[PDB]
């Protein structure tokens, strides 16, 4: 459910059981509870 | 009713019965056996007054070390660093009871041991280790016949003090743990004795500073010293002082030591200085 | 405190034989203790300063911080024995220009040093009791090119045992002194 | 030396400092200094009383032990009294080294003149 | 019957203080029953042993302890007090 | 300006229960915790019973306390039951047994240190604490002994605060247990002493209120909590909300409590009304001022027409104007003025706050203090009387360890009480 | 700057086997060896642990050994053990026997060439080597013995590198082995001399933390051995990931150790809690602090409260402000201002990592130097003195050869470090 950075992703994790309306729950609390604006290590991600 | 006189400090002394349990027999030995929910009327009525004079008095109870409402003026117990500890047996007692020794005690104003023998002739790896064992005693005439006894054979020794070494370290490390100033001031005259009777015995006891030093850096600040600030010490001559005698024993083990004793009492005690470098 | 006295030949203030030998002298000791001990080497009474911190325990002269000494003898003499660990003292003066400077002598200075308040300098101490004849007119005139009028402020550093602080007008031999200012092993 | 009620023992010393004394082992629990040397000791049913050698008679509360004056008297022949010139609400007498001025209505007094180790004989008005 | 719990005290601003914020040092003694428009009010607690004896002399303490004072107020458990004031302004003892 | 509640055994609990379901439900807090509410009207003031917690949750300020925890399980096995935070549940091991003395001193007690310990773990958390709020009833064993304690200990603790209590009485005409005199009279004795404001039911006032008004043809002990919860939300109504005319709970005391002594009070709430009548009457002011005095409305047994009222106090929620309220307030003292005591020139204090609860277009809640209160404590005081001569199951209090000179001060003070209340009834000016 | 790991002994190679499964998870290293990690900030520093092979494969640089070989066969049949290079499996053909001296001086003597040898090719393929790090139990046969002489090998061939221990300690309740105070008395001995910092862990603690925070109802050794992984794991964070205040295991030991005898460390981890607790309570800097000095969280027996702290320190991982941390770090200084040593101005160092442990958003670790580990050695001595003085099990060890007088020098040298501590804990200004 998380990045190696810690962030809480975006879309639906597969065969996930939490439902929608929690997972934007955890979404805006964790976006709430941010020290920055943004992740100052986006540049590092590959996909 | 009955008085209970205060009988501390005195002639009469509980304190040193309870260390040294050996002691306090006679010449011989022993004798043979045979010889509610009480009511307590309204203590509060403030209902219908309140005020913002009023504030709280009782303000739960106790306190927690790391809750979140904190420790309060609650303080840790003390360990005892400097409680005095119980005297293990000695074998001086042992061998002077038994009757096995080479000595006697020839009474006068200034005190002395009489000999049975000539000195030079014993064996010390037999003898030595056992009259340093009866350092750690606090009784007559124990007291006196060991450490008089011990300088005794340390001054006229010779050649031969110098293979008992190993064998000594133990009654002096465990002398030195009784915490009592007393037998701490005895064992550390009888140390700077020992250090200059003879040659080569210095470099012999640098590898032992981990069991001896260890004591030393805890009694090396305490003072009798209670005068205030010019006032002379008329008690000079009995040497007393733990602080003075402790310091100047480290100085004489760094001199006679040899090569690197600094470096070992360095380790061992922290706020050494080197006295030759 | 001495600018109504009468100065000439010698004028002690220290020393260790007396009822109160520290009377004009405050002590600020932490970490430390100061006592009057019987010294073994000469047989009499000394002084003593010993502490863990060589800044945090000494003692002054005067008492009040405000009051000056007003001493216009150029030499100092003390009576110092050397314990084998670090020492220090200071001495404060007054010129003719008016500046008031400081003379600052340790034996664990790395380098001599001249700034327009302080002298930092080293020094060594010879093996047992040593006498210390400290010339303040020639290091002003050697330091600060100006001439000397006055001290005004005496301090002394742990460790060391201290029998006599005294100040001359001029260097004397053995034999010139008095019998109370030699010093006898 | 004078008995409390509890059991404990009341002390007087010349010093003028007054003591109490466990009847168990003869320790200090409490302490008061008062001026002059103590000879005599009273009970009270809420305090005690302490008389002095210069005649004052002090008042102590045994809760913890506080003390109050309510007595001036002298104690040495009295050698001379006298009045103001148009007053008579007060006067002055002398005794020993002490002057003193009291009040005639409520035999109060204040004021005190002392010259220790020495004796007056006179005194008058202006 | 009852027991004292706590004491209740009204203090002035220090002198200094007083007299920047302009004022009077003088003029403090009146026979109205107000107050200054300088005092506070601050409350301290006994502890559980403490009796009308050790909390009159805690207030004694108070009094001698420093300028600007003149009010004391004691309570009791049952809810009642009982208040000590100087006979004499800026006065002690 | 938040307030902590309390709830204590079976009874407190129970309504505790319905209490949280209407204040959840007026500030729109899902039972799952998460906001859900429909104007930010009702965010802005939510701290007032609610603490905040860290996600997207709220938590109530309350305490549980119970001597077993069966009630307990029940509750929290509930509806809404979710909300509270596990710690706050503080239980032991065996029943009060409906006795006050093991109430308060066996497990009493054993529980106090850490129910105080919670309580203050809650009130120290708090930026400004407003007074406490307990329900329990006196009649019981747990209820009583240890809600006395807590409250005698709170008082010790927090003297500054206001002490606000919600008590169950017994009925004069159904006993719902044995020993009821003997609990009711000690636990008088100790809020008379230790309480700021007192309120007190009678579960025939509420049965009565069912049958009559409400024509409820199978009511159960939901409705009785849900008017009592709906009174108790209704009084705090004008703290976390906007009005005209602002009021708080200790300008409420500072009104209503002449004497210290005299804090008993009656409360009732207007806008009960059958199903089939609410077609033949619109709300209006008038309307609900008959209501209010209306002693059908009142939820205590004793009745106004015996005693006078020192002084009232009306709450009013809705959009209305202050005209018609201070009208109606005089009219009613004006043609009732043999029932107001004479010596207070202005018996009633009235408050308008701008938001009534949902549902309905306005709505008031009642407090009154009237003196025909002490008719119920004289009938308590004559049944222990009559059980204390006999020493009516007197062996259980007596083996837990009570002095009888506990029973015989209480059983006093009681009395003086009443004697109080009668000759300030028939006070006159002379 | 990269470290070797040395695993001994079987709860050696039980807890290696759990660390590398911790942190190939943290690097995204597949067990196959093949990188499948989804940033860069993984790959720049995996040097710091493995060594680079030809194709995709990584390798650990890792040496385990042990003296019977069940255990290396059940960690190469565990889920990450295919990752470990065959030649570093070291083992004999006979058991330690559960015997110290056995241990260190018979199969010691025997294997350790060939262990030595391995090391040695490890170390010098380095570029730059940092210290080396050595998991194993005091009180076991091998672990201990082996353990302890490969050390003083080490220490005699890198003496100016870092040397740190983990260790497990007997518990005070109940043991695992019999002749275990003569093993934890030499196996401290050799530590004092040799190492650099030496953490001990109690598998009481773990069990007391896995049943009172995580409630778990039926623990196994796998989740004592993830609660080391994570403590292990946490130490090394800030030499492998960018971070706002670098710290280091240097720098960790220079600020720690004010003596150098005086290394010993209490651990502890702080997010742990329950899956039902935790949606009742968000992460934040304060609730961390609370929780990382309650002692109900700490990994040693002794308890903070009969002793005095020294030094602490704590290291962070997460993006977090610097404000809070000084702030609650200064505020549980000034509270609880009497158990922290007076000589020392400010106790505690604080780190900051910007990258946490996978699936936690922050995380803080805590290494304390208290004198409260003074009554482990006590115990420890107490119990040897008792099985000496009557030559309980001696025969075992005089008969591999060991000479008695080596017992009474470890029980004087544990009992002097026991005076020192007891010391410098009533230390005061004057
Ligand atoms: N109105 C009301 N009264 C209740 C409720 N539960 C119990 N009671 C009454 O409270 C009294 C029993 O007290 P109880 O709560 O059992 O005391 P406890 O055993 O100490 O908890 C009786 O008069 C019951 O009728 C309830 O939910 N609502
Ligand atoms: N925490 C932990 N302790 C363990 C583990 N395995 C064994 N122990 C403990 O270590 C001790 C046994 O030592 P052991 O490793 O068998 O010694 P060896 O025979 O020399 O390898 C006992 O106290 C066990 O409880 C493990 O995986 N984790």
């Amino acid at each position: 459910l998380r990045n190696s950075h810690g962030y809480v992703h975006k879309q639906r994790a597969l065969d996930s059981d939490i439902d929608l309306q929690t997972w934007r729950r955890m979404r805006i609390i964790e976006k709430r509870i941010d020290v920055d604006k943004a992740d100052p290590h986006r540049h590092k991600l590959n996909h | 009713y009955e008085i209970q006189p205060i009988l501390k400090g005195t002639k009469r002394d509980p304190a040193t019965r309870k260390y040294n349990r050996a002691a306090g027999k006679g010449p011989f030995g022993a004798f043979p056996p045979g010889y509610r929910f009480a009511y307590k009327g309204t203590v509060q009525r403030t209902g219908g007054t309140t005020t913002s004079l009023y504030k709280g008095r009782q303000q739960h109870e106790s306190a927690v070390a790391f809750t979140t409402n904190g420790a309060g003026d609650s303080k840790p117990p003390k360990a005892g660093a400097f409680k005095r500890r119980l005297i293990p047996p000695t074998e001086f007692r042992r061998y002077y009871d038994r009757g096995d020794l080479p000595l006697s005690v020839a009474h006068g104003n200034r005190p002395t041991i009489d000999w049975k023998v000539d000195v030079e002739r014993l064996d010390y790896h037999h003898y030595l280790p056992i009259f340093f064992d009866g350092i750690r005693e606090t009784e007559e005439p124990y007291m006196f016949l060991a450490r008089q006894g011990c300088l005794d054979l340390l001054k006229r020794g010779g050649p031969k003090i110098l293979p008992t070494i190993p064998q000594l370290i133990i009654p002096i490390k465990t002398a030195l743990n009784t915490r009592h100033p007393e037998i701490i001031c005895a064992t550390l005259r009888i140390l700077q004795q020992l250090i200059v009777s003879g040659d080569l015995i210095g470099e012999a006891l640098v590898p032992y500073y981990r069991q001896i030093l260890p004591m030393f850096n805890l009694f090396k600040s305490r003072h009798k010293n209670r005068a205030r600030g010019d006032a002379i010490d008329f008690g000079q001559r009995k040497r007393d002082d733990v602080g003075d005698l402790v310091i100047e024993t480290l100085q004489l083990l760094e001199v006679h030591g040899g090569d690197d004793a600094y470096i070992n009492i360095k380790y061992m005690v922290p706020t050494y200085e080197s006295c030759i470098f | 405190m001495f600018h109504n006295s009468y100065q000439s030949g010698f004028l002690s203030i220290l020393y260790s034989i007396g009822s109160r030998p520290l009377q004009i002298w405050d002590t600020k000791v932490r970490n430390g203790h100061v006592k009057r001990i019987t010294d073994e080497d000469i047989q009499s009474s000394v002084l003593e300063v010993v502490g863990n911190n060589v800044s945090t325990c000494y003692i002054t002269c005067p008492v009040d911080p405000k009051k000056t000494l007003g001493i216009k003898l150029p030499f100092l003499v003390m009576i110092i024995k050397n314990l084998k660990r670090y020492f220090s003292f200071e001495v404060t003066i007054l010129d003719d220009k008016g500046i008031r400077r400081r003379f600052r002598a340790s034996n664990y200075q790395t380098t001599t040093r001249v700034k327009p308040f302080t002298c930092t300098m080293p020094m060594r101490l010879d093996e047992g009791w040593n006498q210390i004849q400290f010339n303040l007119a020639d290091f002003t005139r050697r330091a600060y090119g100006t001439n000397y009028l006055e001290t005004l402020r005496v301090q002394l550093h742990a460790n060391c045992r201290v029998r006599r602080l005294y100040f001359s007008d001029r260097l004397y031999s053995e034999e010139e002194l008095p019998p109370e200012f030699k010093l006898f092993l | 030396m004078v008995l409390d009620p509890s059991g404990d023992v009341l002390v007087g010393s010349g010093s003028g400092e007054v003591a109490l004394l466990s009847k168990i082992n003869l320790t200090i629990l409490k302490t008061v200094t008062v001026q002059g040397s103590v000879t005599g000791i009273c009970t009270v049913p809420h305090g005690f009383l302490v008389g002095t050698m210069s005649s004052n008679v002090y008042l102590v509360e045994g809760g913890n032990f506080r003390a109050e004056l309510r007595l001036t008297c002298h104690s040495d022949t009295i050698n001379d009294v006298v009045f103001p010139e148009g007053l008579s609400a007060l006067f002055a007498t002398c005794c020993g080294p002490d002057i003193r001025v009291w009040n005639a209505a409520s035999s109060a007094e204040l004021l005190r003149i002392e010259i220790a180790g020495l004796t007056c004989n006179c005194i008058q008005f202006s | 019957l009852s027991q004292p719990v706590s004491y209740s005290l009204l203090v002035l601003p220090p002198k200094k203080e007083l007299r920047k914020k302009g004022y009077n040092m003088t003029d403090i003694n009146t026979t109205s029953t107000r107050v200054h428009p300088l005092a506070r009010w601050q409350t301290h607690v006994l502890k559980h042993g403490a009796t009308y004896r050790d909390a009159l002399d805690a207030v004694e303490e108070a009094n001698t302890k420093h300028w600007g004072f003149l009010k004391a107020r004691i309570q009791f458990s049952c809810g009642s007090f009982e208040s000590f004031v100087r006979t004499n302004p800026n006065d002690p003892s | 300006r938040e307030i902590v509640c309390v709830q204590a055994g079976q009874c407190g609990n129970q309504i505790g229960s319905k209490f949280w379901e209407v204040i959840s439900d007026e500030h729109g807090v899902d039972p799952t915790g998460t906001y859900q509410g429909d104007s930010d009207l009702q965010l802005e003031r939510i701290n007032v019973y609610f603490d905040e917690a860290t996600g997207g949750r709220y938590v109530p300020r309350s305490v549980l306390i119970d001597l077993e925890p069966g009630t307990m399980d029940s509750v929290r096995a509930g509806p809404y039951g979710q909300i509270f935070r596990p710690d706050n549940f503080i239980f032991g091991q065996s029943g009060a047994g409906n006795n006050w003395a093991k109430g308060h001193y066996t497990e009493g007690a054993e529980l106090i240190d850490s129910v105080l310990d919670v309580c203050c773990k809650e009130a120290e958390s708090c930026d400004c604490l407003q007074g406490f709020q307990i329900c329990h009833s006196l009649g019981g064993g747990t209820g009583s002994g240890m809600g006395t304690l807590l409250i005698s200990k709170l008082r010790e603790q927090y003297p500054d605060r206001i002490m606000m209590t919600f008590s169950i009485i017994p009925s004069p005409k159904v006993s719902d247990t044995v020993v009821e005199p003997y609990n009711t009279t000690l636990s008088v004795h100790q809020l008379v002493e230790n309480s700021d404001e007192s309120m007190c039911i009678d579960n025939e006032a509420l049965y009565d209120i069912c049958f009559r008004t409400l024509k409820l043809t199978t009511p159960t002990f939901g409705d009785l909590n849900h008017l009592v919860s709906a009174v108790v939300s209704g009084v705090t109504c004008c703290l976390r909300f906007p009005g005209q005319l602002n009021s708080d709970l200790r300008k409420l005391a500072v009104n209503l409590v002449p004497f210290p002594r005299l804090h008993f009070f009656m409360m009732g709430f207007a806008p009960l009304t059958s199903r089939g009548s609410q077609q033949y009457r619109g709300l209006s002011v008038p309307e609900l001022t008959q209501q209010m005095f209306d002693a059908k409305n009142m939820m205590q047994a004793a009745d106004p027409r015996h005693g006078r009222y020192l002084t009232a106090s009306a709450l009013f929620r809705g959009r209305m104007s202050t005209k018609e309220v201070d009208e109606q307030m005089l009219n009613v003292q004006n043609k009732n003025s043999s029932y107001f005591i004479e010596w207070i020139p202005n018996n009633i204090k009235s408050s308008v706050c701008d938001i009534p609860p949902k549902g309905l277009k306005m709505a008031v809640t009642f407090i009154g203090n009237n003196t025909c209160i002490q008719e119920m404590f004289r009938r308590v005081g004559e049944q222990f009387t009559l059980m204390f001569r006999r020493k009516a199951f007197l062996h259980w209090y007596t083996g837990e360890g009570m002095d009888e000179m506990e029973f015989t001060e209480a059983e006093s003070n009681m009395n003086d009480l009443v004697s109080e209340y009668q000759q300030y009834q028939d006070a006159t000016i002379e």
